């Protein structure tokens, strides 16, 4: 089993910069057989350089890659606004037939703080029986963030739900939706709900809180 | 030139047997092998088998028990057979040709195979609103909670798509068999709740539709 | 210098070596062979000269059924064999060959087209042409058979017997006179070295003057090549793919689409990289050589590579690599080809008299009989039933096997011991 490790797996970078990925073999491989692919957000991969040096019909010329029997390398000269995707080697010269881990490729910008915004369980809701407290942290840089969950100031680990939106177009800004979820007795039996997020930008972390007895 | 396009079921039950049609263009079967890709979502690429030009085939080594693949090559047709799915299963199957030094030059668009026992079911839109205190700045931040739903996808929209802008739709999560999702939008004081804020929920898999206003917490 | 051939074997021929490894491994050697004598030769155009096959064709037996092959009937003469491989389209080829394993009658072993210089058609270098009696014939063909009299001749003269004949397909015709055909020269200096390759008559074993080209076969096949190899040959280059045999730069070579029953290889109408390469998860090839099976693996030990020979013992397949393990010899002086020869260090030449230490000579219905000498003496040859050396033999009489050259070089001797010219 031929294993392709892909390293550094997860790359911030700033227009202009130069980028370079790696690729290291488990048993050496000629140079004619391993490729790399470009994958974007909801698209299917695409062919980027194949047999090592070659790059494929349409890639930018910005694009290069070099590596012989174990090491292998991608590197874009300029780094450029639409490069900002994950990219994988690949060799079939030994089978299995197996793919690198996968370089996460990042557009690097200036840090931004999260502006966070709690929200109590609608009227609705509680109608139904359930009792969800989504906690917003949107436009925010990097994506390295950690948002704890504390009912009447104890940390609470279940029902917390998460997912985060990818690298926004226009301000290569990160968002994050946080939801606490629990039953409708469990609600009603505490008071202050708090959502605290743990930032680069922030040397206290941003707390948001409201209380189920102030309406 | 040269296309791939695979036909898959999309929504299949756990422990039923699956079938996707990869029709393919531009060359022949008998000089290109073809490989089976899938992706889990959130994940990397994920090799399945392959079938070459001569009719042979290699498979993938924990795979080989359910996976099969077959091929036809006066209609341009390549097969992918597998065998009691599991919920695991859930990923983008591509395929794509096996080219000059087996690179993967030409790719499918790829068929999403979701594999639940999930029945449909519309989703809980709730409105999310601030209380009645104070603004945090010129701009407040309203969304809408798309709670509880099956199966993908759910089009979530604000003001019928006038509003655009300050909108962030969270990918959704699927929380215990059902799928939750999550958007927000930030408008100045001076817009809400003066204007009409209302967020679009729409299920086509249910095909529901929901408006919910969205109106100031009361104290 | 690079010729691209293209040689067929009907089913006689596969039939006699029974595997599709086994001709293929005969024609692979027949054309290095053919290859390294005609380098070695100084022709007038160019210092060197080689070949190349570009396709091959094995009929099995299963082709002996097919009604469109007219290469199915067990007599055919040896004209009417030849004119059936002209008769197709080898436009793509310099030269195109079949081998066969029949009985031409007269110890006719091959036969092919002479070729002009200029001024008229046939041998190396010659296209499809319309002629007359309206049939579309390659005149750049010629054919071959390893067997003769009812016996299978050695690879030796087999390998030689397609130089021959390649000979006249280059422009060169038989050996004629005192200066080039040394075997029936007077002098015992000039006998001994014996006749060229393109002697008209039986040739077997001399070995020094008989396996190269002569000065009367330079003359006649520089004025060939200086008009028409020009035109004719291609270049010196990387071996290509799909010729049925494993050359340097590929792992396998089962031959094109419609050739390739091999599980374990890639064809050459694979893409680039791996065309002729071992497919993925598999070990060998039976392309590569008789050592390992269809399901790609080197194969298991105690089986048979090679079998055991007159002077060879048998050489047995193990796990080590896809090829034959070399045959290595069994006691020294053995007898073989029926106590015609020795057997010394894996070869069956010369003759039996070499075994006490004398050579073999021509008897003086007693032609194809053994007549050994003592040693530098052509006086003192007798038969190997005389009373000179009966201490050995203890009187039989030895005699030679169907197929053997007799009386200097002018025939053969049939089954019934009659030196046939
Ligand atoms: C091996 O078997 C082959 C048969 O499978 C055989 O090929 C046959 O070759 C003949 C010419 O020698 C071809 O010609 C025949 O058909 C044409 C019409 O196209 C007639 O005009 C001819 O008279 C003749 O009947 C055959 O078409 C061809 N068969 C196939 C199936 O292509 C090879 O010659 C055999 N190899 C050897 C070395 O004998
Ligand atoms: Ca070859
Ligand atoms: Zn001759």
């Amino acid at each position: 089993q031929i294993v392709l490790t892909q390293s550094p797996a997860i790359m911030s970078a700033s227009l202009g910069e130069r980028v370079t990925m790696t690729c290291t073999v488990s048993s050496s491989v000629s140079s004619g057989y391993l490729h790399w692919y470009q994958q974007k957000s909801g698209s299917s991969p695409k062919l980027w350089i194949y047999s090592t040096s070659n790059l494929a019909s349409g890639v930018p010329a910005r694009f290069s890659g070099s590596g012989s029997g174990t090491s292998y390398s991608l590197t874009i000269s300029s780094m450029g606004a639409e490069d900002a995707a994950t990219y994988y080697c690949h060799q079939y010269r030994r089978s299995p037939l197996t793919f690198g881990a996968g370089t996460k490729l990042e557009i690097k910008r200036a840090d931004a703080a999260p502006t966070v915004s709690i929200f109590p369980p609608s009227s609705e809701q509680l109608t139904s029986g359930g009792a969800s407290v989504v906690c917003f942290l949107n436009n925010f840089y990097p994506k390295d963030i950690n948002v704890k969950w504390k009912i009447d100031g104890s940390e609470r680990q279940n029902g917390v739900l998460n997912s985060w939106t990818d690298q926004d177009s226009k301000d290569s800004t990160y968002s994050m939706s946080s939801t606490l979820t629990l039953t409708k007795d469990e609600y009603e039996r505490h008071n202050s709900y708090t959502c605290e997020a743990t930032h680069k930008t922030s040397t206290s972390p941003i707390v948001k809180s409201f209380n189920r007895n102030e309406c | 030139q040269v296309q791939l396009k695979e036909s898959g079921p999309g929504l299949v039950a756990p422990s039923q047997s699956l079938s996707i049609t990869c029709t393919v263009s531009g060359f022949s079967l008998t000089g290109y092998g073809v490989n089976w890709v899938r992706q889990p979502p959130g994940k990397g690429l994920e090799w399945l088998g392959v079938i070459w030009g001569d009719g042979t085939t290699d498979y993938n080594s924990t795979l080989k028990s359910r996976l099969s693949i077959s091929k036809d090559n006066s209609k341009s047709q390549v097969f992918l057979k597998m065998n009691s799915l599991q919920t695991v299963d859930t990923a983008r199957y591509y395929c794509a040709r096996d080219g000059d030094y087996g690179r993967l030059d030409y790719w499918g668009q790829g068929t999403t195979l979701t594999v639940s026992s999930a029945k449909t079911t519309p989703p809980s839109v709730y409105p999310l609103a601030p209380g009645s205190a104070a603004q945090t700045n010129s701009m407040v931040t309203l969304g809408c909670l798309v709670k509880g739903y099956f199966p993908e996808p759910v089009t979530v929209t604000w003001n019928s798509g006038s509003l655009s802008s300050g909108v962030h739709t969270f990918p959704a999560v699927l929380q215990s068999d059902l799928y939750t999702l999550s958007s927000s939008v930030t408008v100045p004081s001076s817009t809400w709740p003066s204007e009409t804020v209302t967020c679009n929920v729409a299920h086509p898999a249910s095909s529901t539709k929901v408006d919910k206003k969205i109106v100031p917490r009361d104290c | 210098n690079t010729c691209q051939l293209y040689i067929q074997t009907d089913h006689l021929f596969f039939k006699y070596y029974g595997t599709r490894e086994a001709v293929i491994a005969q024609i692979s050697s027949h054309v290095k062979a053919i290859d390294t004598i005609y380098q070695t030769t100084d022709f007038s155009g160019i210092r060197q000269i080689s070949f190349m096959v570009k396709r091959i064709r094995i009929n099995t037996t299963a082709d002996e059924k097919d009604p469109t092959n007219p290469f199915r009937f067990p007599n055919i003469g040896v004209e009417k064999f030849l004119e059936l491989n002209s008769e197709q389209n080898h436009d793509d080829y310099c030269l195109a060959y079949v081998f066969t394993d029949r009985d031409f009658d007269d110890g006719v072993l091959g036969l092919a087209w002479v070729g002009a210089p200029s001024g008229s058609s046939g041998g190396i270098c010659e296209k499809s042409k319309l002629y007359s009696d309206g049939k579309k014939k390659s005149l750049n063909t010629g054919i071959i058979t390893v067997q003769n009299y009812g016996s299978h001749v050695p690879p030796k003269v087999s390998h030689i017997t397609f130089a021959h004949e390649v000979g006249h397909n280059f422009g060169s015709p038989h050996d004629s006179g005192t200066e080039c055909t040394p075997g029936e020269s007077k002098n015992l200096g000039q006998k001994e070295n014996g006749n060229y390759i393109m002697y008209a008559r039986a040739t077997s074993g001399d070995k020094l003057n008989n396996n190269k080209f002569s000065l009367c076969s330079i003359r006649q096949i520089s004025q060939v090549l200086e008009k028409k190899r020009n035109n004719c040959f291609v270049e010196s280059g990387q071996p290509i793919c799909g010729n049925g045999m494993v050359e340097q730069g590929e792992e396998c070579d089962c031959g094109y689409s419609d050739q390739c029953k091999d599980e374990c290889c890639f064809d050459a109408n694979q893409p680039e990289g791996r065309k002729c390469k071992l497919k993925p998860g598999k070990q060998c090839s039976p392309s590569q050589g008789p050592c390992c099976t269809a399901q790609c693996a080197f194969k298991s030990k105690s089986e048979k590579c090679r079998d055991d020979s007159d002077c060879a013992r048998e050489g047995i397949c193990n796990g080590f690599t896809a090829l034959c393990p070399a045959s290595d010899p069994k006691p020294q002086f053995t007898d073989c080809n029926r106590h015609t020869q020795v057997c010394i260090n894996g070869q069956c030449a010369g003759s039996i008299c070499e075994k006490y230490g004398l050579e073999e000579c021509t008897c003086a219905k007693e032609l194809c009989h053994v007549c050994c000498m003592k040693k530098m003496d052509p006086s003192t040859c007798a038969s190997t039933g005389s009373v000179q050396w009966s201490r050995h033999f203890s009187g039989r009489t030895i005699t030679l096997q169907p197929g053997s050259p007799c009386n200097d070089f002018r025939g053969y001797c049939d089954v019934f011991m009659r030196c046939r010219l």
